[PDB]
């Protein structure tokens, strides 16, 4: 599924330098 | 030791090595001065740890809050092949050695990339649908663009034998989001069972001398074969026949008693299958010189694999080819033409004797060894370098 992925993506975006 | 052979797949200059580094810390090296700047010939090796926080990369739970220490799950080893359409033989060899796959797609680079597609196809062919998909160069892409890319990928993966294979957005350089990947490694990839009594067979991909420049001969080392086991726990102190042989034109199999069976970073008593292993044998390090033990079969002494040149193949092909942008029509196989037949680890140059309905008879210019039925990926020369046409099984 690409929505338990969506959350991950969001998290990644949040914690970028 | 190493519990499951997990392979890494992706496009050339995307960062498979980088990904490996991010995961493990163990470097694939990138070597021979050509490959220091550019791309490897040999497989890249790394040993990753799984000790889960249940109350991980290191066996201590000081980091994720709860001081209840990292609970041992597994130890996994990497099978990182070259993702170049010139050097595909190595990739093919890796494929019928692996138990599971790991896909790598870049953000800013396109979704129907040819090499990646080819790799995927190969994986599908050789029973490797356990693919964890990784979005790699996402530390470059927009909040919308990335999403679009993902959507496109999803669309692409609908008619493939991969159906709902998990996608993770990682940075291999910045070290983020790999927790999910780790979780999946236990979640989506269970290890397929590998027992005691299934006849012991070793598949060699690498030849190694540990003969260092500077030493004296009164302090010598034997030949080390870098190869994987997919059946039979090889224990210390056994005799071996390597069966594709040594060339005289006729070939004669090589006989070696076990010096060592080395896995992880420390030599062990045993070598439990589903892992890639460095096997010290009494054989000369002069035959383990550079890349001589590549695509050779090793059996425990008192065994009969057969060294075939004339082969009964059951073949199946595509409508339209891969390796190219320009996905060209599959024109029918032409008789007495040099194909490349990849069987487990071999990459033999073969000439077609006959073309039937679903069967083909092949002449081998270099002899390969069939113990079972043996899994085949086929390749052809249309556009200079070798493109992937289809797949086969030896009907024996």
């Amino acid at each position: 599924v690409g929505l338990p992925y969506s959350e991950l993506l969001s998290r990644f975006f949040n914690i970028l330098r | 030791q190493a519990t499951i052979n997990i392979g890494t797949i992706g496009h050339v200059a995307h960062g498979k090595s980088t990904v490996v580094r991010a995961i493990s810390g163990v470097q694939t090296v990138r070597f021979k001065d050509e490959l220091e700047r550019n791309i490897t010939i040999k497989l890249g090796y790394a040993n990753a740890k799984i000790y889960k926080c249940q109350e991980e990369i290191s066996p201590k739970c000081q980091r994720p809050g709860c001081p209840g220490r990292y609970k041992l799950v597994r130890h996994v080893s990497f099978v990182d092949c070259p993702g170049h359409d010139i050097l595909m033989s190595t990739m093919l060899s890796g494929a019928a050695v692996m138990d599971a796959a790991l896909l790598l797609i870049a953000g800013n680079e396109s979704c129907p990339q040819p090499q990646t597609s080819e790799h995927l196809a190969a994986i599908e062919i050789m029973k490797l649908k356990h693919v964890i998909i990784l979005q790699n160069k996402v530390d470059l892409m927009r909040e919308e663009s990335a999403l679009e890319h993902q959507k496109s990928i999803l669309k692409f993966i609908r008619g493939t034998i991969a159906d709902g294979a998990p996608i993770v957005p990682i940075s291999a350089q910045l070290k983020y989001n790999i927790d999910a990947v780790n979780e999946f490694i236990v979640k989506t990839i269970p290890v397929p069972p590998r027992d005691f009594m299934i006849s012991p067979r070793l598949i060699v991909i690498r030849s190694f001398d540990v003969n260092k420049p500077g030493a004296e001969i009164e302090d010598l080392k034997g030949g080390v074969a870098g190869g994987s086991i997919l059946n039979g726990v090889f224990k210390l102190g056994d005799e071996i026949e390597i069966r594709p042989g040594i060339v005289t034109i006729q070939c004669k199999p090589i006989f070696s008693n076990i010096v060592s069976l080395f896995a992880e970073q420390n030599d062990l008593k045993f070598a439990v299958p589903g892992g890639l292993i460095g096997v010290g044998t009494k054989v000369d390090p002069t035959l383990c010189r550079a890349d001589r033990l590549v695509g050779q079969v090793v059996g425990a002494k008192g065994h009969l694999p057969n060294i075939y040149t004339d082969i009964e193949i059951n073949y199946f092909l595509l409508r339209r080819l891969l390796g190219v942008k320009k996905q060209a029509k599959v024109r029918k196989l032409e008789p007495n033409e040099v194909l490349m037949v990849n069987i487990g680890s071999t990459a033999t140059g073969a000439r077609v004797v006959a073309v039937k309905a679903d069967m083909a008879r092949l002449q081998l210019t270099s002899p390969a060894c069939t113990e079972i039925n043996e899994k085949i990926a086929l390749s052809r020369r249309i556009e200079k370098h070798w493109r992937l046409i289809g797949w086969a099984t030896i009907k024996k």
